[PDB]
RNA sequence: AAUUCCUUGUCGGGUAAGUUCCGACCUGCACGAAUGGCGUAACGACUUCUCAACUGUCUCAACCAUAGACUCGGCGAAAU
RNA sequence: GAGUGAGAAUGCAGGCAUGAGUAGCGAUUAGGCAAGUGAGAACCUUGCCCGCCGAAAGACCAAGGGUUCCUGGGCCAGGCCAGUCCGCCCAGGGUGAGUCGGGACCUAAGGCGAGGCCGACAGGCGUAGUCGAUGGACAACGGGUUGAUAUUCCCGUACCCGUGUAUGUGCGUCCAUGAUGAAUCAGCGGUACUAACCAUCCAAAACCACCGUGACCGCACCUUUCGGGGUGUGGCGUUGGUGGGGCUGCAUGGGACCUUCGUUGGUAGUAGUCAAGCGAUGGGGUGACGCAGGAAGGUAGCCGUACCGGUCAGUGGUAAUACCGGGGUAAGCCUGUAGGGAGUCAGAUAGGUAAAUCCGUCUGGCAUAUAUCCUGAGAGGUGAUGCAUAGCCGAGUGAGGCGAAUUCGGUGAUCCUAUGCUGCCGAGAAAAGCCUCUAGCGAGGACAUACACGGCCCGUACCCCAAACCAACACAGGUGGUCAGGUAGAGAAUACUAAGGCGUACGAGUGAACUAUGGUUAAGGAACUCGGCAAAAUGCCCCCGUAACUUCGGGAGAAGGGGGACCCACAUGGCGUGUAAGCCUUUACGGCCCAAGCGUGAGUGGGUGGCACAAACCAGUGAGAAGCGACUGUUUACUAAAAACACAGGUCCGUGCGAAGUCGCAAGACGAUGUAUACGGACUGACGCCUGCCCGGUGCUGGAAGGUUAAGAGGACCCG
RNA sequence: UCUACCCAUGGCCAGGGUGAAGCGCGGGUAAGACCGCGUGGAGGCCCGAACCCACUUAGGUUGAAGACUGAGGGGAUGAG
RNA sequence: CUGCUGUGAAUCUGCCGGGACCACCCGGUAAGCCUGAAUACUUCCCAGUGACCGAUAGCGGAUUAGUACCGUGAGGGAAU
């Protein structure tokens, strides 16, 4: 009777693993960000 | 000693335990012990370098004077005999006459009140430490140096233990326990007698779970693998690998050992393989 | 024989009737000694054979209630 | 000059048909009536019933959500129907902290990481550090109040950090007072790191003798006389191997010439130092840790009761004799019980980065102390002339006012003492905090009293086993923690119930077939079927009694047989508890014993009722063989749980140590704070008896006289 | 953030059986062995809820659900 | 012409090049450095133009447009 789905909410660990200092820190999540907000999108990173 | 369990449960049925008869105390010394936790045999990135390494239970550090190189002349009794979960052999908890404590691997038939005296007018009373330059040729000693000053790294494990051959020059020729002679240099430090908990080693532990209580995880083989996971998996059925036997990236078995190795001219001779 | 094609091999047991089963025989298509061989008490939601008890599994089906089906009002799809 | 012509691309978009007014309208609880509201009511409001949950379908949270909460209004969309209602729409309102949960405190796994090392660059790791709770430290409880918050507001009583002021004891810098340990002059005795010196381990360059040649030959010489070859001694000569000699040469340890450390006649406790207080970022102790298993002492809770307040429930009896309801109250501050733990005093002393009077260590004197100290459930007092409560009232929309008794027991924890105690091996975080010592800072400072103050930032509404979170839905699925009434009962199972909460969102009918889910079934009893699939059956407690086989543990609840209800008596019995009465003593928060009071099985004999006495619900079918795997375990999320994997045991191989192996370009890491009784790899797979032959092939390991072979050295000879 | 394995730090596991070593007593033994009795509380022990699984079957199979439900089923102090 | 490695001279009757190489002729003067113009492009601003589209077209976006929404996330992405 498993019926577990795969998303569980988590505000920390969100912020943690896709968040904008996370982004920051290594080079391609400069990129990303950068990438984003040439597109235009309202909200770059979680 | 050992003990043997009654056979009243199929997970008992041959399974033995240890009598601990020379632990003297069952708790440690205080300011002697580190925090020790588990690396599930991953190294820096995470990854499984050595498998079958995880569960177990807890277990914390005794600090052992490897290096018994700055208590010289000064005597120490022995305090307790007591139990180490990171060794086979037992420690013994040393009270230097200054007022020091310090833990050693304690040697065969050691106890309590013993004085141990470290320095090279120490006598050969089993537990004295010294260097090799000043025990007689023909003594058995355990814990010694490789390289004048590094501390004990030979013949520590329980039960074990080093034949002083001989000296020559600055070399003493000495026999590991593997059967091998090498040659070390003189001026290294070791201690005079035979590792205790000899008996350790004739111990069924009985069931899986007695050994995944020692941070041992399962060993699965490779003829019951796939092709993609191990040399030896594939086929329909059993199969004796279907090939030269190898390990899990395909090496095959055979010497081992980095060739012209700097310490390949101190050995003398080689170990044994099964005659 | 978790292995035997030939094969439902042969003999006994078991059934009223035995191609499975059990005990043996050896003509081992094409067992065999750590890809272990032969036994083995305990264990098994394992595979197989049997007895007792028990029964709608069956001879052979009947009846009762509830949810649907069915009728009335409301809303109201679908693959095709 | 073309984006120039569609009917097909299981073509793309939008609008609309067919099925069709058809299926469905989302559990296993269930609704009814009277009244009200309103245009309209099965569904909304109110009352009275009935039913369901009740280890929840009740109460409170975390995570997550985000305004869903309250009030007023609404009824177009949403709600699987309607809707006056709504978790929906609209507007306004609502979340109050020194003590709760976090930060301002501390660290773990880990993350990042000044310099750093590594790497063509991009980058990889990482030191010091600094973050990082799921853990450690740290001060508040009961009642009341709003439509909506409540250890937050208020009331009562507390506790913890700072701060200022006034007063009190009162050590003190100055005086002065003690304690004081010295040194120099010079007389000295060893203790000295300092030659030269001695013993020890090893061989500097080295001979002798026994025994052989790595190849040549002179050989005892042998074999078809000599084909090949070769057992064996010798010289040229050593792959040379072995046992001998002391000076000798190196290093290791030792006293001693050398210095220094201690001793004193007089001058000179002169001069200096300690004796208030705060004291580390340093030293130390503690913090500080596992699992299982009781027993004992408690309290909560529950069940009765003295006492209190009341009822007459339109029935045959029942007026107090019966029935119903009360039979309450925290932290804190006192006291220090049951339990549990603990020697004390002095001297010397680098071992603790320096110093320690602290800690360790070694010595010594005392009595095992009902002493003393610490801790510690609970009882008791106080908190509390307060607060709360069964009720009683005028008197209604209900705001309000008054308010009795509270005593003894029984039972009893999964909660507390308890971070205890006892066993066991698998041998069980850190840091701050606190205490302590000196380094040091120091002329003031310590404890107390009274008054007046400062106590920061974030969350706090509401849901939270759910129509408010994860599931596209108001979805039969999923979701961590706390609390745990009664009666049967071993029980947190099950049946029924209390408090509390629901009746959850389509209905009303109707004896069709058929499907699903339950029930019963004459006679037979596996005749069914691939197969006893599915159902049926056994099922509990207590006595009696139990097989082959066994590894001596088991098999075993083997198998099998008898009893079980209610009343009475034995019985004012026995047992637990325990008041009085009494006994005993360190005299008390004592122990012993026990009438009473309460609670409570077991049998024994007699009787009684029924078809039936473990009456419901709950709750093993048993026996005999064979194959495989020994065993408990693991596994193809979503058709395979198995004999397959694992396993404890066995062997083989590698590894002498920043090992081997593995992750990396490297540095570095794991292996392992391990060291051959250890670690990695391979096969086998408890146990018992054993494991034959083949080394030709292919690998592995080892060896070298030859054959063959790269780059590199060579450049004769030839050509321009 | 599902899942596989590991690392740190926490929590949970109703109720009831069995009765290991160890200790103590006696018997027996030149002395043992051993037995009978007790205390004792072991165990990848037993029965069995919470919890975790997922063996059988029936239903579902334009579902209530893109893997559930009902009735039984295995583990349940541990490799949990 | 040029990188890594090894070897490694001459200062002008030198040294380099002229498609292996040599001789002769010719051209030049390495191992030092600066340098405008003519050439490439358009985030942005100004002004224009189109045998360009005209709301399923033209930008994904004439309107809430990188919006709503879908995804853990990189990202995908409307309709009016
Ligand atoms: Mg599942
Ligand atoms: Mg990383
Ligand atoms: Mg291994
Ligand atoms: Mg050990
Ligand atoms: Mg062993
Ligand atoms: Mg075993
Ligand atoms: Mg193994
Ligand atoms: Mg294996
Ligand atoms: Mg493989
Ligand atoms: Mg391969
Ligand atoms: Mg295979
Ligand atoms: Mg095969
Ligand atoms: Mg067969
Ligand atoms: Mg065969
Ligand atoms: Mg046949
Ligand atoms: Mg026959
Ligand atoms: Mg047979
Ligand atoms: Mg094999
Ligand atoms: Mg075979
Ligand atoms: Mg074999
Ligand atoms: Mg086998
Ligand atoms: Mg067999
Ligand atoms: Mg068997
Ligand atoms: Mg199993
Ligand atoms: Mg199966
Ligand atoms: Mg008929
Ligand atoms: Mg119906
Ligand atoms: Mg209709
Ligand atoms: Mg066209
Ligand atoms: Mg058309
Ligand atoms: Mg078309
Ligand atoms: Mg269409
Ligand atoms: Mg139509
Ligand atoms: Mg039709
Ligand atoms: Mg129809
Ligand atoms: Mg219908
Ligand atoms: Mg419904
Ligand atoms: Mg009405
Ligand atoms: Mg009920
Ligand atoms: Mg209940
Ligand atoms: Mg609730
Ligand atoms: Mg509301
Ligand atoms: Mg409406
Ligand atoms: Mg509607
Ligand atoms: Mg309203
Ligand atoms: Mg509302
Ligand atoms: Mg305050
Ligand atoms: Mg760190
Ligand atoms: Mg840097
Ligand atoms: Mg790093
Ligand atoms: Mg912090
Ligand atoms: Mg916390
Ligand atoms: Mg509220
Ligand atoms: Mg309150
Ligand atoms: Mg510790
Ligand atoms: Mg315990
Ligand atoms: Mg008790
Ligand atoms: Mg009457
Ligand atoms: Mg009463
Ligand atoms: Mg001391
Ligand atoms: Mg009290
Ligand atoms: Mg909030
Ligand atoms: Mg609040
Ligand atoms: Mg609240
Ligand atoms: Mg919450
Ligand atoms: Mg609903
Ligand atoms: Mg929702
Ligand atoms: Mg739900
Ligand atoms: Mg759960
Ligand atoms: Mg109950
Ligand atoms: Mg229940
Ligand atoms: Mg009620
Ligand atoms: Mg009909
Ligand atoms: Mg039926
Ligand atoms: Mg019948
Ligand atoms: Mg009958
Ligand atoms: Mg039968
Ligand atoms: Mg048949
Ligand atoms: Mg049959
Ligand atoms: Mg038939
Ligand atoms: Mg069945
Ligand atoms: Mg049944
Ligand atoms: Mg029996
Ligand atoms: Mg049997
Ligand atoms: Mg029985
Ligand atoms: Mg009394
Ligand atoms: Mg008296
Ligand atoms: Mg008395
Ligand atoms: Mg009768
Ligand atoms: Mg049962
Ligand atoms: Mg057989
Ligand atoms: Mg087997
Ligand atoms: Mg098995
Ligand atoms: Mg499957
Ligand atoms: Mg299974
Ligand atoms: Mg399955
Ligand atoms: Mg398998
Ligand atoms: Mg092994
Ligand atoms: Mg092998
Ligand atoms: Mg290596
Ligand atoms: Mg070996
Ligand atoms: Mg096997
Ligand atoms: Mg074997
Ligand atoms: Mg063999
Ligand atoms: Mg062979
Ligand atoms: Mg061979
Ligand atoms: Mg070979
Ligand atoms: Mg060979
Ligand atoms: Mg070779
Ligand atoms: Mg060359
Ligand atoms: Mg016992
Ligand atoms: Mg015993
Ligand atoms: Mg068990
Ligand atoms: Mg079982
Ligand atoms: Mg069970
Ligand atoms: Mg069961
Ligand atoms: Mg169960
Ligand atoms: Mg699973
Ligand atoms: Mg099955
Ligand atoms: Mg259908
Ligand atoms: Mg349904
Ligand atoms: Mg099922
Ligand atoms: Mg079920
Ligand atoms: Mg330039
Ligand atoms: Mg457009
Ligand atoms: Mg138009
Ligand atoms: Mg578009
Ligand atoms: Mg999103």
């Amino acid at each position: 009777a498993k019926g577990k789905r795969t998303f569980q909410p988590n505000n920390r660990r969100r912020a943690r693993v896709h968040g904008f200092r996370l982004r920051m820190r290594t080079r391609a999540g400069r990129a990303i960000v950068a990438n984003r907000r040439s597109k235009g999108r309202r909200a770059l990173t979680a | 000693g050992i003990r043997k369990y009654k056979p009243t449960t199929p997970g008992r049925r041959g399974a033995s335990v240890s009598d601990f008869a020379e632990i003297t105390r069952s708790t440690p010394e205080k300011s002697l012990v580190r925090p020790l936790h588990g690396k599930g045999g991953r190294n820096a990135h995470g990854r499984i370098t050595t498998r079958h390494k995880g569960g177990g239970h807890k277990r914390a550090y005794r600090v052992i004077d490897f290096r018994r190189h700055d208590k010289d002349g000064v005597n120490a009794k022995v305090a307790h005999i007591e139990y180490d979960p990171n060794r086979t052999a037992n420690i013994a908890l040393l009270h230097y006459l200054d007022g020091e404590k310090r833990y050693i691997i304690a040697p065969q038939g050691l106890k309590q009140g013993d004085v141990i005296e470290s320095g090279a007018n120490a006598d050969i009373k089993p537990g004295n430490n010294l260097p090799l330059r000043n025990i007689p040729a023909g003594t058995v000693i355990h814990a010694v140096e490789l390289r004048p000053g590094g501390g004990a790294k030979l013949a520590r494990s329980a039960g074990v233990s080093i034949q002083l051959l001989g000296k020559e020059g600055t070399y003493a020729a000495l026999r590991m326990p593997s059967g091998e002679i090498r040659r070390v240099d003189v001026r290294c430090r070791a201690t005079v007698g035979e590792v205790g908990n000899a008996e350790q080693s004739n111990i069924n532990w009985g069931k899986a779970g007695r050994m995944r209580w020692k941070g041992k995880r399962p060993t699965v083989r490779g003829v019951v693998m796939n092709p993609v996971d191990h040399p030896h998996g594939g086929g329909e059925g059993k199969t004796s690998g279907g090939r030269h036997p190898v390990s899990p990236w395909g090496k095959p078995e055979g010497r081992t050992r980095k060739p012209n190795k700097p310490s390949d001219k101190l050995i003398v001779r080689r170990r044994r393989t099964g005659k």
